[PDB]
């Protein structure tokens, strides 16, 4: 019952795409940002790229079909919807898994800071990254090809809720110390932006599964299209936190302009 | 089609 002009979706998508392109090109063009913990921040950039590209393309297609220009063999629209609605179910499980991997790597380097170079090497990190993306690819397709059911929604709910518990545990550990003072402060922000942005949408579908026909909930979901602009704003914020908290990445950006 | 899913 509320609407948002498509220009918002398109602009946010393009801007976040440019930011993530800059992050990945900066990592590759540099020779010191090749540590295995700095590749997970590239995999996260890829996940946010997926969200932005899919949303921009879906908006373009909806606006094109709405206008008086083509006819699209109804099966075909229902097919590209599932293509587009499936590079967001992948770029959610991938984001969750990558945040877990970053947190586990930081915990290993903070509490086991003796053989981190022996155990967590560059090649092993690459193997973990490719395994995570391969697994999340299947996870995000099985769900969307089987979305008519009710188990997928509740499974997503428990995934988000459990990762919320992990964030809370990490925070309560942050205030009781007994490298660490400044180590896990990044993954504390990156886990506090993902939750702040994917939370309004996520309880939106604990409601429709609990209180569909109820005059309170009904006027809650009625603002659905503005819980999706928040999902983009997680992808326009994440690359900024890397810039304002990692030093040598900033100096690389200076090389980008000159 | 429509934006997001489970709207
Ligand atoms: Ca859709």
């Amino acid at each position: 019952q509320v609407f948002i002009k498509p220009e918002v979706f398109l602009s946010l998508g393009i801007v976040s795409l440019l930011e993530n392109i800059l992050v990945i090109l900066a990592v590759v063009r540099n020779g010191n940002l090749h540590s295995p913990m700095y590749f997970f921040l590239c995999s996260l950039a890829v996940a946010d790229m997926l969200v932005s590209v899919s949303n921009a393309l879906e908006t373009i297609m909806i606006a094109i079909v709405h206008s008086d220009y083509l006819t699209f063999e109804d099966q075909f629209i229902q097919h590209m919807d599932n293509i587009f609605d499936s590079m967001i179910c992948i770029s959610l499980v991938a984001s969750i898994c990558n945040l877990l991997a970053i947190a586990v790597d930081r915990y290993v380097t903070i509490f086991y800071a003796l053989r981190y170079h022996s155990i967590m090497t560059v090649r092993k990190a690459l193997t973990l990254i490719v395994a995570i993306w391969v697994c999340c690819g299947v996870c995000g397709v099985v769900f969307i090809v089987y979305s008519e059911s009710k188990m997928v929604i509740v499974c997503l709910i428990t995934m988000f809720f459990a990762m919320m518990l992990l964030m809370g545990t990490l925070y309560v550990h942050m205030f009781l110390f007994a490298s660490c003072m400044k180590g896990a402060v990044t993954i504390t922000i990156l886990l506090g932006v993902f939750i702040f942005c994917w939370a309004p949408f996520f309880l939106h579908l604990v409601l429709i599964i609990t209180c569909p026909t109820n005059p309170y909930c009904i006027c809650y979901t009625a603002h659905f299209n503005t819980y999706l602009v928040l999902i983009m704003c997680n992808s326009v914020i994440d690359p900024l936190i890397y810039a304002f908290r990692s030093l040598e990445l900033r100096n690389t950006f200076r090389e980008i302009l000159c | 089609l429509d934006h997001x899913r489970w709207k």
